[PDB]
């Protein structure tokens, strides 16, 4: 719907202007565009990530920070796209072999006091949470597809650049092009990222008396 | 003499001269010093700035500097004593005195040639006439005149108190010079808020001075901004606020601020085991979730922050806290920097009264003075952290004193003392923090006790100063009542008790109600005070 696309574009523009306009310092000393310069230096170093503080975002635009707290799954995609285009306008022109723009991972952090694993009740679902713990296990790095292309097995038609939802959730392949399951996923024409599952044990200070330590 | 016009007969005089600033170590003095520093730096006045915190230090610095400087400015010191007697200056020197201390000493009032007072003549002043103070039947008439003199001088010098803020006086001078910056106005506001925070002035006078500074804030805002087009976000924007009395609530969790504000802590008795349940009654009346109240305020949900002031006010009204809202100001600059005047007061005060045994008290003064400039904002935030520690230690000390019942009646006044080696007695060894602690402790005590007579008493509080010299600081606080004039007699009472006892009292502090005693002298000194107050 055009209204929905307008909402997404407006929120993306607001995140873009946050990354373009945010400053730290005073007129008595000087100003540095914190996230502009972080984006530029990280992209030129080939890092392709930044670390947006929730308190800074709240100070610039409290509504964006509240939306990102309540609905991070929706709005982090817009924030990452905003960071990508800000990186484009901040870095270009680029030398040979660096013409194609790379995706930017917008990590984020907060000064707020953290919650705990046993405090994570059902009402915290799909919200931002901040919990401490100890890593007890760490998986080997495995590849997860972020975009795929699927080719019909019978007639060799192709659907390309299907956006995969982030996280451990998957994607449902269409049942219409042919057979009931017409498609296979093309192993070459898909883009993947590293992912790693961890087990986060509750802090021994945080375990209630007589309990075993939970893990998440 | 009183200076009638600061511009002509003070500023235009010293503008042509080398000057020496002596400044007391209090936040109002620091703000007045900053304003005067900025004026002098605009006009290239070659000043020298010296911190002081007691009469011995001022005397030492003046003896060191008397040969080179002829023009001296004393900020928040010197008015309530005979400066000529104390300092012994050459007759060609001139002392300007921008001091909030009252009553002004009559010698300073009527010395026309040498002592010039940067004090408003429309302040609350009741100076006696010259003929009443300065020069067979003629012998009998002379002796009768001397009896009149001693009676009227005692009536004049009995109660000490504080007048208009020195920072406000210096900002008035800056306004008359037409060189008033927005930061100078903020320093004036912080100077007034220092008096209000330390309870040096009445609520009526504070409201009147806030009414004065409201016009200056409006003028500065409309100097270059209106409701149609506005300044950059970088520019400082001072706004009048009818805000909450809670201390540092925008940098804390609301739970911590309700815990460590003296007002709410005294009301709910949070030192007591039952007080947390009373606080939970209050929070449940407001309907704030505890997980939100115990979260930091900047991370609290904006749905709760939308109308928190009205919620706290209307719950405070039915819980019996009648004046939870206060008239004050805040300053905003950049995207993320927001402070109340009380916040800057507490941060600067904690920097100055910091308990760290590094360098010297002048060093802590220097850190506090630097923190009042926006180029040293990191020092201001560090001062806010030190203010967190100071307020927590204050409440711990109050809880210890009330639980162990150190606060005890001794007839016409309550008495308390801190023992050596107890937790965080070091933080209150310094006299200024001790005075603030005594005020908070007396408020907690009168809110706690059921005895209506004990609610009317003043407080005398002591703490260790120097074990190697075997000395204790002692302070005197008037009764804590809603309608108090914030006048106290403990200066003259301490002096007369010490004289009547031949006590080893060192009177080094600028407030007469703050003294140093040799420790073993305390018993006969307290007995003398009991017999004196009767
Ligand atoms: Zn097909």
């Amino acid at each position: 719907a055009d209204e929905g696309q307008a909402r997404k574009s407006q929120l993306q523009r607001r995140f873009k202007e946050f990354l373009r306009q945010y400053r730290v310092g005073t007129d008595r000393t000087g100003f540095t565009f914190k996230y502009r310069d972080e984006l530029k230096r990280h992209y030129n170093l080939g890092e392709y990530w930044i670390e947006v503080e929730m308190e800074d975002l709240a100070s610039f635009d409290e509504d964006l920070a509240d939306y990102l707290y309540k609905q991070p799954a929706e709005h982090l995609q817009l924030l990452e796209e905003a960071a990508k285009e800000v990186a484009d306008e901040v870095t270009r022109p680029r030398p040979s072999g660096e013409e194609v723009l790379q995706d930017i991972q917008v990590m984020l952090k907060s000064d707020a006091s953290p919650s705990s694993i046993r405090s994570l009740k059902s009402d915290m679902m799909s919200h931002l949470v901040k919990i401490p713990g100890i890593i007890i296990a760490a998986s080997a790095v495995r590849a997860k597809a972020t975009r795929i292309s699927i080719q019909c097995r019978s007639c060799r038609n192709t659907l390309t650049n299907i956006a995969m939802r982030p996280g451990l959730e998957g994607y449902a392949l269409p049942r219409k092009c042919c057979p009931l399951d017409p498609y296979f996923i093309m192993p070459d024409k898909c883009k993947c990222v590293d992912f790693q599952t961890l087990k986060l044990q509750e802090l021994p200070d945080a375990v209630p008396h007589g309990e075993m330590p939970r893990h998440m | 003499m009183f200076v009638s016009d600061f511009r002509k007969e003070f500023y235009e005089v010293v503008q042509s001269q080398r000057v020496l600033l002596f400044v007391a170590s209090d936040v109002d003095a620091l703000c007045a010093c900053k304003i005067l520093q900025a004026l002098f730096q605009c006009d290239h006045v070659q000043y020298t700035l010296v911190p002081v915190s007691g009469w011995q230090e001022l005397e030492t610095a003046f003896l060191e500097h008397k040969e080179q400087f002829h023009y001296f400015i004393l900020i928040n010191c010197g008015a309530n004593v005979d400066l000529l007697d104390i300092l012994q200056p050459d007759e060609d020197t001139i002392f300007f005195v921008c001091d909030t201390h009252r009553p002004v000493n009559v010698v300073n009032v009527y010395n026309d040639t040498q002592i010039k007072l940067l004090i408003k003549q429309d302040d609350d002043l009741e100076v006696p006439a010259y003929e009443d103070i300065f020069r067979t039947m003629r012998r009998r008439q002379r002796r009768e005149w001397e009896a009149r003199r001693r009676d009227i001088l005692f009536d004049y010098e009995q109660y000490e108190y504080h007048g208009t803020s020195s920072a406000m006086v210096m900002f008035e001078l800056a306004w008359m010079l037409s060189k008033d910056l927005n930061d100078m106005l903020w320093w004036a506001i912080v100077g007034l808020t220092d008096q209000w925070v330390q309870d040096k002035i009445t609520q009526m006078k504070y409201v009147t001075d806030v009414g004065v500074l409201q016009r200056h804030v409006s003028r500065h805002n409309h100097r270059n901004e209106d409701e149609e087009n506005t300044l950059s976000v970088d520019c400082t924007r001072i706004s009048f606020e009818y805000d909450l009395r809670l201390v540092l609530y925008q940098h804390w969790s609301l739970h911590d601020s309700l815990c460590n504000t003296s007002y709410t802590a005294a009301r709910f008795k949070l030192w007591s085991v039952h007080g947390q349940k009373r606080l939970q009654e209050f929070l449940a009346d407001m309907g704030l979730p505890l997980k939100q109240v115990k979260q930091k305020f900047q991370a609290m949900d904006i749905s709760l922050k939308e109308n928190l002031r009205e919620m706290i006010e209307e719950s405070a009204n039915k819980f019996g806290m009648k004046d939870m809202r206060v008239q004050t100001f805040s300053i905003h600059f950049g995207f993320k920097h927001k402070f109340l005047a009380s916040d800057v007061v507490f941060a600067t005060m904690s920097l100055m009264e910091s308990p760290e045994k590094d360098g010297s008290g002048t060093d802590h003064f220097i850190q506090a003075l630097d923190s009042l400039s926006r180029s040293n904002l990191d020092k201001l935030y560090h001062g806010l952290e030190l203010a967190k520690k100071q307020l927590r230690a204050t409440q711990q000390t109050i809880a210890s004193c009330l639980c162990t019942n150190l606060v005890i009646s001794q007839g016409p006044f309550l008495y308390c003392s801190l023992m050596e080696g107890t937790p965080d007695v070091m933080l209150f060894s310094r006299p200024a923090s001790l005075s603030l602690l005594s005020k908070h402790l007396l408020k907690s005590f009168v809110c706690s006790t059921k005895n209506r007579r004990c609610k009317l008493l003043p407080l005398v509080m002591a703490a260790p100063l120097s074990m190697e010299h075997g000395t204790v600081t002692v302070v005197g606080i008037p009764p804590e009542t809603d309608s108090s004039d914030r006048k106290n007699f403990f200066g003259r009472a301490f002096e007369k008790a010490a004289e009547s006892t031949s006590s080893r009292m060192l009177h080094n502090h600028f407030d007469l109600s703050v003294i140093e005693l040799k420790a073993e002298d305390r018993s006969k000194f307290l007995d003398a005070l009991i017999s004196l107050l009767s």
